[PDB]
This record gives structure tokens, C-alpha cells and sequence, in this order.
């Protein structure tokens, strides 16, 4: 970027940093000066310190970049032109219930979720010392230039994610300072670029004297892209070897980095940085950028170039469709239509592009025939640039991913010109160990799952990727040390419920849509990123399983079966608490014998998940569409009531009694009047065979069972069938 | 000679309990240890065509292969012509089309007051030195279940001599199934099977079936 | 009239509830005079009847339905709680009403039901 | 453009690229391939290819037939002006996903569907894989996915009736379709049936207003640009190994990308029967891609 622009960015990110220094310090001095002075302590930059000092606006004069940062500050919040801690987003999300608040912490990879509590309202200076020093330390010796930007962002992400933008205001109480500053910088640069393109240099006139006139002026694009084909690409493995498993985790991480590299190469073909980008998703991304003709032409051409790259390498398997919409400040608290309809223009441009994909020429060339190929890649059925690898036949892509699966346990990934897996126009993706960095030359470097800034000044990404053993061993690991348990491995697929609806209008119910801002939604996105890309790994800890895909959109995890069910349950109940009950998951859990292929499990478990979404969307489906229960009552009723009772009685019984489980199963599948009689008969028969220690407890249980089986309401006997199943799987040798 | 399609039809009667066995996750559900392959919509036992074809082929290899073959591509042209050979341009598809056989008499049994169409057979194992017993349950489709059987023979590039020999092979195949079992725990009394009301019918083209029908009813 | 497809089990249950219980036992709850040992040889015959109703045709088993009736009255003669059962549960009438394999199998099942609910509500 | 050829199967396998995949329906190219192959052993290939290159010749993707014919969801519809109710967002998005999930309308409902009325799928079948083995190693163990038809659901195809075609289809019903036919799948029972006016009224091969294609089809190089610009389509990829007695070896036929039924275009195009044979192969390998259309409003 131009120097003038670099300074604008830093100004906008760093204004209202006084609030932190001053919350720790507690000085009776206004934050504009605390901030600005402290910045002057550690670096010499008049334009920057100026935007901190006079962000307050203070007619010192000039047509300073301060006048930009000011108006962007106002737009970056719902508010227009005693003390409490940060508020849960889920306070004003959905119905009015209890209000919860966030104790300010710094982000650690290893950590349980930083839950809001209703008893953290009161502000305390203590909590800030930890933070402010960590900030000032890291900015002490710190060059404010282009290449430093993606590290400072991460710093703000790490320390200020739970520091509120304002200590005393109810309107933006819940908007973290990290997001507010980030958003401020986004609009600062976007604005700057708008007036650059339209020649306007009187900032003091336009954004200040005309302040309310500009808010009407459509200077912004909400832009988006969607990378189609990802799930089918990751999970379509037609090999069942040990080796082929490597490809799964590989493919996953690959495309995660593809969506990232699209984001980054786009933002710098434009003049912007990652602060302009709201979210990076399941191969989705949303950006705020200037509404000019330059920017639109760069989007159009970019997209053309990328689908060119994608065509060359993956044929029709991967496609990326962009879309943008135009707006002015219509994210400031018709508000129903306006805020929703800015996202709708890109949404709709993308759908139209996805539904008429290519032109005459590229179809002509795809159908050019000309091959006569005896063989294909065993993994993906490609006939393109085959190679021998390990005495099997694969494409150079699949070969490339075999290589990548070796680089995958590093922390750092670089963007080479030709070294590694193709990631884009004249770019490749290579994981490399730290030492080797100096020995390679690279466009950009990412560090994966590290909040600490490093010597190599890297862009920070966060993937949830827990691994314990390998997929081909998970099924065998389900057998106990005593040889107990069915030898199967399981998959889980789970999804937030009506996530789209939350992102767009979840804040409309309370108030009347006054709480539906852009900032609010941004903060929502961060909540779900955090939950699904950081905290998810902790729920996986000490469990024999691997998280292959993780996001609010889609979570995919495969492991041994008892640990997968434990993982699902731990994940969900954390999610309900984290969300304060205002949002749910549905999940389905597949159960398969060793060596069934990846494609198959993914597909069948996807079907199970849709059955689960098939209830009123709060359900979980395990091993068959028939066993589908509201999560709440599977947890409370199947998992830790009926199953604990069953376990308790039958762990005492011998082979002869354990056999009755089969009868009970049958009778549950054949529910009819007469089989109630038979149920009673074999129940009392069992009671007879049971030892006298449990005779009393078993009396209670026996009659309870017949209760379930006699209810005209079938819910309890369904739960019964499934718990007896769980039990049998649980004991089998 | 002209093109024609002959349908071999019968009712397979289970003379003893049959176990083929569940792979389909629907039919894999562990409510019993060793389940049997079942048609998902009716949850009745089913005799997969792949089972019939496979077993009949490997039986017929013992008779009609001059040299015992490692791989099925090495089977004799007489078997390859009927069951197909993926590595031979002439026989890439055999002249036989098997059909999954389905339970015919479900209604007969429902009327007789039968309840399940599968029994759960208890077996055990005796340690040879310790004499302790390890018990075992495994499902069978009940005996005297019947299944509608259909096999298609295509007459294309055969000389009438050749179709005669093919018919010999098919009759040997069925008899050999009768004097063996349909894949189960066969050695221990499982898969015994009978073809009742065994009949040939020309369902396409003209061929004359009289002498074949005689020869089937007598073997 | 007495035994219907909708009917039998609910009747059987009602009968087992109305059955003679030993109120002279201070120690025991509702405790049955009746005892599975008394029924054993009887309902063995019932079961052999049902089992054969599948492999033979109605007329062929008339001998069997004869010997059932006999045994029933005989046991009702020899045991008080038996007579009580086959009284409250209209058993002998229920035999009289069997013209049919459908009806016959229903009676066998009826006995099954009686016994199940007997054991359930306190048994031998 | 004449009759409904209604195949009713119990077991079929219509592989969508893998033996452990299977589909409700199959496309025009598959049954055309199958017809070709049946003609070839009957003797009558030359005569059938005669019939096929007639403009009169009509073949369509197979579709669900359940007490009456179904059709493909028109891709591209409903448009924005018919789909935007005043309801909250959660509902709009649930029914939007319900609309993406949808595959086949019954004919009765297609005009409704276009005018904005909501429909969801029905259960026409259940698909499951089963594992089979070969008892010579642990190196042969495989899964084959079958489509198992339920709820009196047949598949049907629209074709132009002729004495020869009728003969070939009657023979096919003992050869099976798709599938591991040798090994149990695919056989069917045929019923040729008059085509309800409510449908046949709306069939054209030439028409200069909006139409939905009933066949997975590839326009002639000359018509392509137009059908893609004003089109709304999903491109599907035809791929596989050419079946033939020519050679022992197996060669992948040429990958071909076509427009799926029913993509929708502003007007009908002429389609092709493509030769997708491996370069320098003894005989032509034919992919049937010639559209029959359905008009809209
Ligand atoms: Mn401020
Ligand atoms: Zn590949």
C-alpha cells in the first residue's frame, strides 16, 4: 500500500487503544491522549499519533486522515453521529432471558471456553494488567508497516477479544474492542479508496460538515465468494488403504488453505488487508471494500483468473463464484429490509453464477476428447497427469496431497511460486518446519494454531484438527483391554441449526431490529469461529478420534465409537451453554466395520445427520434413521438414565440373563398388545434369575420397563431399544 | 441360430436353516450377533443372486475345469461363456443373468401362524483341553421358507450343440447346489436347498423347450 | 363371542386379576392359590396342540382337542385353584367355541397370556 | 415423442461413478448404450442406428413414475418475483433448502411449482450398500450400492414408438439395466403406455421460448453459446469404461460434459449423439445426448 494508506490503517486500528492502557492505569486522563502519548513513547509517526489524538473530534484543523478514522469509528458501531464488563452477544440474540457477561481474558489454544456468567457484570482493573502489558510489550519494538499488519491483527484478536468497545453504554456493550477496531480500519481504508477513485480530498467537508449526507452515499461493496465442490473433494476417497487415510486430513487442510489464499491474494490485488474481511467459512468469505469501478473490475478479472487456475488443475471439481452488492451506512441502528438486503445482492449474484458455470469456449475444451487411457487414478478416477506412486496409480494432485500429508504436522505453511501443491495462479502451498524458513523464498507464510507472534512475522490461521491414532486403527481400538466392545469405528457429522438465520436476523427479535447491526453479526461470526476452530479441540482431548472438518457450517470427526459419542455430547452441551440455550446443533453418528471406504461413511452419516435435522432440528441420529431423538432427551434419558440402569442390572447378570436382552430388543421392535404379556413374562423370569442383592432395585426397574412398553406414547420404548443396543455393542467380544 | 431368452424359474425351498448374512447397515444392526442378509423394505430374508451365481460357479469349476484355476479369468471357456470373464474379449459378459430371490410364502406362513421368518440358533465350542464352553448365537432364515427363483439364458453366438452343452452345465449346476449348500455354515448343517417346480420358458425369441423341461424334471 | 382378536389378552389379564388369592396369609401379599406346577402337564398339552396346528389340519387333531378338555376338568377336579382359574377365565367354554384353526391357535395363545400375567402378578 | 416406456424394477444398481454409489434414476445415454448393445446381439444394430439418427427419434432421462409420471425440478425456478414472501428469515431459508433438496415433481404439480408453491421429495426408494466377498483372499471384499424401489415407484422414459424399439425394450427387460446385471440387479417389467395430454401437449424439439430439457444433452457446437448464456443448467460429467468385445483391455471413453435434465434455456437447441470412443478404437462408442423439451410459461 502507499505510506499515507499504511498510516491510515494503523491510525484506525490503534485509536481507542487508550481505553486499554487507561483501564489498567485508571488515570483521570481521557483515552485519546493516554493512547496517543503512549504511541509517541514507542514510535515516531505524526500521522498515526494524530489519528489517535484527534479521533475524538477538536477543530485543530487540517483535512487529516483523522477525519476519515472519525467517521469510520462511527460506522463501525450501530450508534450514529456505572461501568460494566463485556456483554454476551447472546444477551440480545433471540428472546429476552438472563443477561450474561464476559470476564476479560487473553486467548490460549489449550483452554476451556471462556463462558459468560450472569455474575461477571462488574468491571475490575485487575483483569487488564495482564493484557495491557502484553500489548505494550509486543508493540514496544514494533515497526508499523505493511508486512507487520497481519501480526497486529492477531495481537488484537488474542488480547482484546473479550475487552468491550465501551465500558459504559448498553448499545455496543457486547461488541469486543478487537472487532470494533478491526471494523474501523476496514471502513477507514474502504472510504479512503472511494474518495481516491472519485478524486475527493476535502475529508473535513465530506465526513464532518456533511457528516449525515455521506451516510447515504453508496461507497461500499459487500463482496463474497463461494468455493463449490469441497465436501465431495475431501471425502471422495475410493481407496481403503492405510495410505489413503493420509489423503483425508491432507485434502481437508488443503482446501482450508485454498479459501484462505483466495482471501489474501484478493485483498492485496485490491489495496486492502485482512481487516477488510469479515469471515472465512466452509469455503465462504465476506469482505467489505470500496465501491468503485477499479474494485469491481479487479473482482471480475480475479474471479476469471481463479476459475482458470481451478479449471486447469481440478477440471469441474472446484469452482469459485464471487458476488458483490452495493451499500452506504445502512448498518447503523428500512432497517428490516436494508441490513438483510445488502447481503442478498451478493448471495444472489453467486447463485446465478453457480447455476450457469462456464462459457462456450471452456465447455468446448472440456469435451475435446482426444484421450485413450487404459488406467485412472485409484483415489479420484482422474486420468490427468498420472504418476506411479508406491506401485499404485494416482494423479499429480493426489500425489501432491500424499506429499502434503508429510508436511502437515508443521506449524508453518508458505506460499511458493512453484514449490508444492498448486494453491492458485502461480502459487503453491508447502508446509515447512521452522528452521527451513530462511532457506526458502516465499510470498506469504501462515502459522497454524499459534496465538504467539513469531520471528517469521506470519499470518495466523486457526483450524480445529485433533488427531489421536489413525482411522484404520480406530475400529480395533474400540475393543477394551479386557476384549470388551464391538469392533467398529464411527463418524459424526454435526451442524449449527438455522446458522444462516442467526447470522442475518437473530438480533431482530429483541428491541425491534435495533440490535441488528453489521458489527453485532461480525462478533457473532467470531463467537462461532472461536467455538468451532479453537475450543473444539479441547472437547476432543483424550479421546480416540480425529476432527477432519470443523466449522459452524459443518463438523466432521471420525474415531472409535464410544469416544465419538462422548465427543458429540461434550461438544453439544458446551455449545448450549456457550450459546446460552439460544441455538442448537443437530448431529448424526455413523457406525461401520473396519475398512469401509471414506466416501461411504461420509455419505451414510450425512444422511443420518439429515434425519436428525428431520426432527424439529434439535435431534441426534445414531446408527439408523429410526434411532433419532431430540438431543436433550437422548443425553438426559438414553445415555445416562436408561443405559445406566440397564448397565447396572446386566453387569451383574450372567450369560443366561444377558441373553434376555435379545428378547427385550425383539419385543420392542414388535410392539403389540400380546407381546406386552410376553414382555411381562420374561421380565419376571429375569427378576427370578437375578441375585437377591439387586432383587429390590430390579423390582422397581422391571415395573418401570413395562411402564415404558405400555405407554401409548412410544417415546420411552424407542429410547429403551437404543440403550439396550448401546449396551450390547458395549459388551460384545 | 436366432436370438432368444430362456427363463429358468423355480421355487427355492430351504431344507435346513439358511444363513447368508448382513452387511447393509440397516441389516447389520447388532440386535443379534450374526445377522442374515435381508431385503430392507420388507425386512424379510433374501437370497442374493450374487450368492447363487458365485456358489454355482465354484461348484461347476470342480467338474468342468480341465486345470484347476487360481483366478476366475483362468476358468474354462465353458464356464467363462456362462458366468463371464472380464479379461476375455469374447465372454466379457456371460450368457446367464441371475436375479435376487425373494421370500414367496411369507403369506402362507403368516396364515399358518408363524411369527418370525428367522430362528436364532445357539451353538457353542468346547475347548479341547479345558472342556469349557464358549457359546455363540447366529441367525438363520427358517427352514421351509421358499424363494422365487429366476435365471435368464441368452442364445446369441451358440450353435445348437453349444446351447445343449450349456443346458447340461446349468442342470449340473442346480443339482450340485442341491448336493451342496447355499453359502452359510454349510459343514455344520446349514444351507441345504431344493429347486421345486423347476421349469424352462422361452420369454423371447422362439426356442423349443420340451426336451429341456423333460431333462430338468428328471435331474 | 368370548374370544376375539382384540379381546383375548385383556380378558386373560382381567381373569388373572379376579383369581383366588390367599388372604389368610398375614405374611404374603395377594398370593395365588394357583401354582405353575399344577398347570404344567396341562399347558404342555396346549402347546403341543398349537405346535401341531401348523403341521396337520383341523380334523386330524380332534382327538387332541378331546384329550385337552378331559385333562382340564380332571385337573380342575384335583386342584381347587385350577378349578378357580378355568372358572374365572371361562376356559372350557372357550374350548367349546373352537371350530377353526384360527380359533384354536387363539385359545393356545390365550393360555400363554393367562400364564404370563399369572407369573407377572405373583407366581409359583 | 409418443409413448411412456415404464420399466418397473425391484433391484437395480445405477452407479454414479463407483460401485458403492447408486441412483434413483439413469440418463438417456445409459439406456441408449444398453439398447445399442441389445441390438448388436439380436443382429439388428445397423437398423437401430438407422432409427436413432432420425429427428423423430426421442429419448429422455429416466424419471420416477408413481401412479402417474414425474418430471425434473426446473433448474432456475421459481424466479425471485414468485419466491419472496413476507415471512421471517428462518422460514424463507428452511423452504429454500426444501426447494434445493427437491428432485422430481409429479406432472400435476409442475406449474404450481413454477408459480411458487412449495413441494418436498417423496420416498421412491431406499438405497443401501451391501458388502459381498469372494472366498479366495481378504483382498476381495467390496460393496455394491443398490437402489431398491418402494411405494409403487417405477421409472419411465418418453420415446417415439416403433416396432423395433418395442422389441429391443422387451428383450432388455431380461438383460437388466445399469447394475451388476449378471449378479442379480437391474431386471424390469415393461409397460408401454399412452402419454397423458397434460404432458404431451408441452413437448417440443423446436421452440423459441423458454423450455426445460428432459434429456441430459449436449448442444451442437453451433447452438452451444446461446444455450449457455441465457441458460440455467447443471453440467454433469459422463465418464466410464467402454463396454465392448473388441478388445480384452479396458479403455476409459472420453469424458463428456452435458447439461442435466431439466436445465432450462430460453429456447430449444439441436443435440448430438457423441462418439466418445478412446482415440483409435475399433468401433464407435456412442453417448446419446439429444434433447426432448418441455415448455414453460
Ligand atoms: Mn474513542
Ligand atoms: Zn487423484
Amino acid at each position: 500500500m502507499k505510506k499515507e494508506k499504511i498510516d491510515l490503517f494503523y491510525g484506525a486500528l490503534l485509536h481507542d487503544i487508550g481505553k486499554v492502557i487507561q483501564r489498567a492505569t485508571g488515570e483521570r486522563k481521557k483515552h485519546a491522549l493516554v493512547g496517543a502519548d503512549w504511541f509517541d513513547e514507542i514510535a515516531d509517526n505524526q500521522v498515526i499519533s494524530d489519528q489517535i489524538r484527534y479521533h475524538m473530534a477538536d477543530k485543530l484543523g487540517n483535512d487529516h486522515l483523522a477525519y476519515i478514522t472519525y467517521i469510520a469509528d462511527n460506522i463501525a458501531s450501530g450508534v450514529d453521529r456505572t461501568y460494566t464488563n463485556q456483554a454476551d452477544i447472546f444477551n440480545v440474540f433471540g428472546a429476552q432471558t438472563d443477561k450474561r457477561y464476559f470476564k476479560p481474558t487473553v486467548l490460549n489454544l489449550k483452554s476451556k471456553p471462556n463462558f459468560a456468567s450472569a455474575t461477571y457484570e462488574p468491571f475490575s482493573k485487575g483483569d487488564y494488567a495482564a493484557i495491557a502489558t502484553r500489548i505494550k510489550n509486543e508493540l514496544a519494538e514494533f515497526e508499523f508497516n505493511q508486512v507487520q499488519i497481519d501480526s497486529l491483527l492477531n495481537l488484537f484478536e488474542a488480547t482484546l477479544s473479550f475487552v468491550p468497545s465501551s465500558t459504559n453504554t448498553k448499545e455496543i456493550a457486547d461488541i469486543s474492542l478487537a472487532d470494533h477496531s478491526r471494523l474501523t480500519a476496514a471502513f477507514a481504508l474502504a472510504i479512503y479508496d472511494y474518495l481516491e477513485d472519485k478524486g475527493r480530498h476535502n475529508y473535513k467537508e465530506d465526513l464532518f460538515t456533511k457528516v449525515s449526507a455521506f451516510y447515504e452515499e453508496e461507497a461500499f461493496l459487500l463482496a463474497s465468494f463461494d468455493l463449490s465442490g469441497i465436501q465431495d473433494f475431501i471425502y471422495n476417497i475410493n481407496i481403503a488403504t492405510n495410505g489413503a487415510a493420509k489423503q483425508l486430513k491432507a485434502r481437508s487442510l488443503y482446501l482450508d488453505f485454498m479459501s484462505e489464499y483466495i482471501a489474501d491474494s484478493l485483498l492485496d490485488k485490491l489495496g486492502l488487508n485482512r481487516a477488510n474481511m469479515l469471515y472465512v467459512g466452509g469455503g465462504h468469505a465476506y469482505f467489505v471494500l470500496a465501491n468503485t469501478e477499479k474494485t469491481v473490475e479487479t473482482l471480475v478479472q480475479f474471479e476469471k483468473d481463479f476459475n482458470q487456475f481451478l479449471l486447469a488443475n481440478f477440471q469441474t471439481r472446484l469452482y469459485v463464484a464471487f458476488g458483490w452488492g452495493s451499500f452506504a451506512a445502512k448498518d447503523i441502528m428500512n432497517s428490516p429490509e436494508s441490513y438483510r438486503q445488502v447481503y442478498q445482492k451478493a448471495s444472489r449474484m453467486i447463485s446465478k453464477k453457480k447455476i450457469s458455470r462456464y462459457d462456450y469456449q471452456t465447455l468446448m475444451l472440456l469435451n475435446r476428447g482426444g484421450k485413450s487411457s487404459e488406467r485412472e487414478c485409484e483415489i479420484c478416477h482422474s486420468v490427468e497427469n498420472l504418476v506411479s506412486y508406491h506401485d499404485q496409480k494416482v494423479c499429480d494432485i493426489c500425489r501432491g496431497l500424499y506429499q502434503f500429508s508429510k508436511e502437515i504436522a508443521h506449524d508453518h505453511f508458505i506460499i511458493t511460486e512453484n514449490e508444492g501443491l498448486p494453491i492458485g495462479p502461480n502459487a503453491c502451498l508447502k508446509g515447512v518446519a521452522f528452521e527451513k524458513l530462511s532457506q526458502e523464498a516465499f510470498s506469504r507464510v501462515y502459522v497454524k494454531n499459534d496465538y504467539k507472534a513469531g520471528t517469521v512475522k506470519a499470518t495466523h490461521v486457526f483450524v480445529g484438527d485433533y488427531q489421536c491414532d489413525e482411522i484404520y486403527n480406530y475400529a480395533a481400538l474400540s475393543k477394551n483391554e479386557n476384549g470388551l466392545g464391538i469392533k467398529r469405528l464411527a463418524v459424526v457429522r454435526l451442524d449449527v441449526d438455522d446458522l444462516g438465520a442467526a447470522f442475518m436476523a437473530g438480533f431482530s427479535q429483541q428491541g425491534n431490529g435495533q440490535y441488528s447491526t453489521l458489527s453485532r453479526s461480525a462478533t457473532f461470526s467470531r463467537s462461532m469461529s472461536l467455538f468451532f476452530k479453537v475450543y473444539i479441540n479441547q472437547f476432543a482431548s483424550d479421546k480416540k478420534l480425529s476432527i477432519i472438518y470443523a466449522g459452524g457450517d459443518d463438523v466432521f470427526a471420525i474415531g472409535s465409537w464410544q469416544d465419538i459419542i462422548a465427543f458429540t455430547v461434550e461438544l453439544r452441551e458446551n455449545f448450549i451453554k456457550w450459546t446460552n440455550g439460544k441455538l442448537t446443533l443437530s448431529a448424526g453418528i455413523g457406525l461401520f466395520a473396519d475398512k469401509t471406504p471414506i466416501s461411504l461413511m461420509a455419505h451414510q452419516t450425512g444422511e443420518l445427520e439429515e434425519a436428525a435435522k428431520g426432527n424439529e432440528k434439535d435431534s441426534i441420529s445414531l446408527f439408523s434413521s429410526d434411532y433419532t431423538f431430540k438431543f436433550d432427551r437422548f443425553i438426559t434419558n438414553v445415555y445416562d438414565d436408561k443405559l445406566e440402569q440397564i448397565r447396572y442390572f446386566f453387569n451383574h447378570q450372567d450369560e443366561r440373563g444377558k441373553n434376555f436382552i435379545y428378547k427385550l430388543i425383539e419385543l420392542l421392535r414388535n410392539h403389540d398388545r400380546m407381546n406386552m404379556a410376553r414382555l411381562a413374562y420374561y421380565l419376571t423370569r429375569l427378576e427370578e434369575l437375578t441375585r437377591e442383592t439387586d432383587r429390590d432395585k430390579f423390582k422397581t426397574f422391571k415395573n418401570l420397563f413395562y411402564s415404558w412398553y405400555t405407554n401409548k406414547n412410544d417415546k420411552d420404548r424407542k429410547e429403551a431399544e437404543l440403550a439396550l443396543l448401546l449396551y450390547i455393542y458395549e459388551i460384545r467380544k | 441360430m436366432t436370438f432368444a431368452k430362456i427363463k429358468f424359474s423355480a421355487q427355492i425351498r430351504l431344507e435346513t436353516g439358511l444363513h447368508i448374512g448382513g452387511s447393509d447397515a440397516f441389516a447389520a444392526i447388532g440386535a443379534i450377533d450374526s445377522p442374515v442378509i435381508k431385503d430392507p423394505i420388507t425386512n424379510l430374508p433374501i437370497i442374493p443372486g450374487s450368492s447363487l451365481k458365485g456358489k454355482m460357479r465354484t461348484l461347476l469349476a470342480k467338474v468342468y475345469n480341465e486345470k484347476v484355476a487360481e483366478k476366475p479369468s483362468d476358468d474354462s471357456d465353458i464356464l467363462s461363456r456362462l458366468f463371464g470373464n472380464s479379461k476375455d474379449k469374447r465372454f466379457k459378459m456371460g450368457r446367464l443373468i441371475f436375479r435376487d430371490a425373494f421370500l414367496s410364502n411369507a403369506d402362507e406362513l403368516d396364515s399358518l401362524g408363524v411369527r418370525s421368518y428367522t430362528e436364532v440358533k445357539f451353538e457353542n465350542t468346547i475347548d479341547r483341553i479345558t472342556a469349557e464352553a464358549n457359546p455363540r448365537q447366529i441367525e438363520r432364515a427358517i427352514r421351509n421358507s421358499t424363494f422365487d427363483f429366476e435365471l435368464i439364458y441368452e442364445i446369441t453366438d451358440e450353435n445348437e450343440n453349444q446351447v445343449e452343452e450349456d443346458f447340461k452345465v446349468i442342470r449340473d449346476g442346480l443339482k450340485l447346489l442341491e448336493l451342496d449348500y447355499l453359502g452359510g455354515s454349510g459343514s455344520r448343517g446349514y444351507g441345504k436347498v431344493a429347486f421345486e417346480n423347476l421349469k424352462a420358458t422361452t420369454v423371447f425369441g422362439n426356442y423349443d423347450v420340451k426336451t429341456l423341461n423333460e431333462l430338468l424334471t428328471a435331474e | 363371542t368370548i374370544l376375539t382378536d382384540e379381546n383375548y389378552v385383556d380378558i386373560a389379564e382381567k381373569a388373572i386379576l379376579k383369581l383366588e388369592r390367599n388372604t389368610r396369609n398375614r405374611k404374603n401379599p395377594d398370593a395365588f392359590f394357583l401354582t405353575t406346577s399344577k398347570l404344567r402337564n396341562l399347558l404342555s398339552l396346549t402347546s403341543t396342540l398349537f405346535d401341531e396346528s401348523k403341521v396337520k389340519e383341523y380334523d386330524a387333531l380332534l382327538d387332541r382337542i378331546a384329550y385337552l378338555r378331559v385333562q382340564f376338568v380332571y385337573q380342575a377336579g384335583r386342584e381347587i385353584a385350577v378349578k378357580d382359574l378355568i372358572e374365572k377365565a371361562q376356559i372350557l367354554e372357550a374350548l367349546k367355541e373352537i371350530k377353526d384353526r384360527e380359533t384354536l391357535q387363539r385359545f393356545c395363545r390365550y393360555m400363554e397370556a393367562l400364564v404370563a400375567y399369572f407369573k407377572f402378578y405373583g407366581g409359583k | 415423442t409418443y409413448k411412456l416406456y415404464i420399466m418397473t424394477f425391484q433391484n437395480a444398481h445405477f452407479g454414479s461413478g463407483t460401485l458403492d454409489s447408486s441412483k434413483l434414476t439413469f440418463s438417456a445415454d445409459r439406456i441408449f448404450s444398453a439398447l445399442v448393445l441389445e441390438a448388436l446381439k439380436m443382429g439388428k444394430l445397423d437398423a437401430f442406428l438407422a432409427e436413432a439418427n432420425q429427428d423423430k427419434f426421442t429419448l429422455t432421462d429416466a424419471f420416477p413414475f408413481q401412479f402417474g409420471p414425474f418430471l425434473p425440478k426446473p433448474i432456475g425456478y421459481p424466479k425471485h418475483d414468485q419466491i419472496d414472501q413476507s415471512v421471517d428469515v428462518k422460514e424463507v431459508r428452511r423452504q429454500a433448502k426444501l426447494s434445493k433438496k427437491l428432485q422430481f415433481l409429479a406432472l400435476e404439480n409442475v406449474d404450481d411449482y413454477l408459480n411458487g408453491e412449495l413441494f418436498e421429495n417423496e420416498e421412491h426408494a431406499v438405497i443401501d450398500t451391501v458388502t459381498k466377498n469372494q472366498p479366495h483372499k481378504d483382498d476381495n471384499l467390496y460393496q455394491v450400492a443398490t437402489t431398491r424401489f418402494s411405494n409403487d415407484t417405477s421409472l419411465y422414459v418418453i420415446a417415439n414408438e416403433s416396432d423395433l424399439l418395442n422389441e429391443l425394450m422387451s428383450s432388455l427387460q431380461y438383460s437388466g439395466l445399469g447394475g451388476k446385471r449378471s449378479s442379480g440387479f437391474g431386471r424390469f417389467e415393461l409397460d408401454i403406455q399412452n402419454i397423458p395430454l397434460e404432458l404431451s401437449d408441452r413437448l417440443t424439439k423446436n421452440h423459441s421460448d423458454k423450455v426445460m430439457s428432459l434429456t441430459t444433452a449436449l448442444p451442437v457446437d453451433a447452438d452451444l453459446e446461446e444455450a449457455m448464456e441465457d441458460g440455467h443448467y447443471l453440467l454433469t460429467k459422463s465418464s466410464g469404461f467402454a463396454f465392448s468385445h473388441a478388445t480384452n483391455e479396458n479403455y476409459r471413453k472420453q469424458d463428456l460434459y452435458k447439461f442435466a435434465s431439466g436445465s432450462t434455456f430460453s429456447k430449444t437447441f439441436e443435440g448430438q449423439i457423441v462418439d466418445v470412443r478412446p482415440l483409435d478404437f475399433p468401433h464407435a462408442v456412442l453417448n446419446y445426448a439429444k434433447p426432448l423439451f418441455f415448455k414453460l410459461e
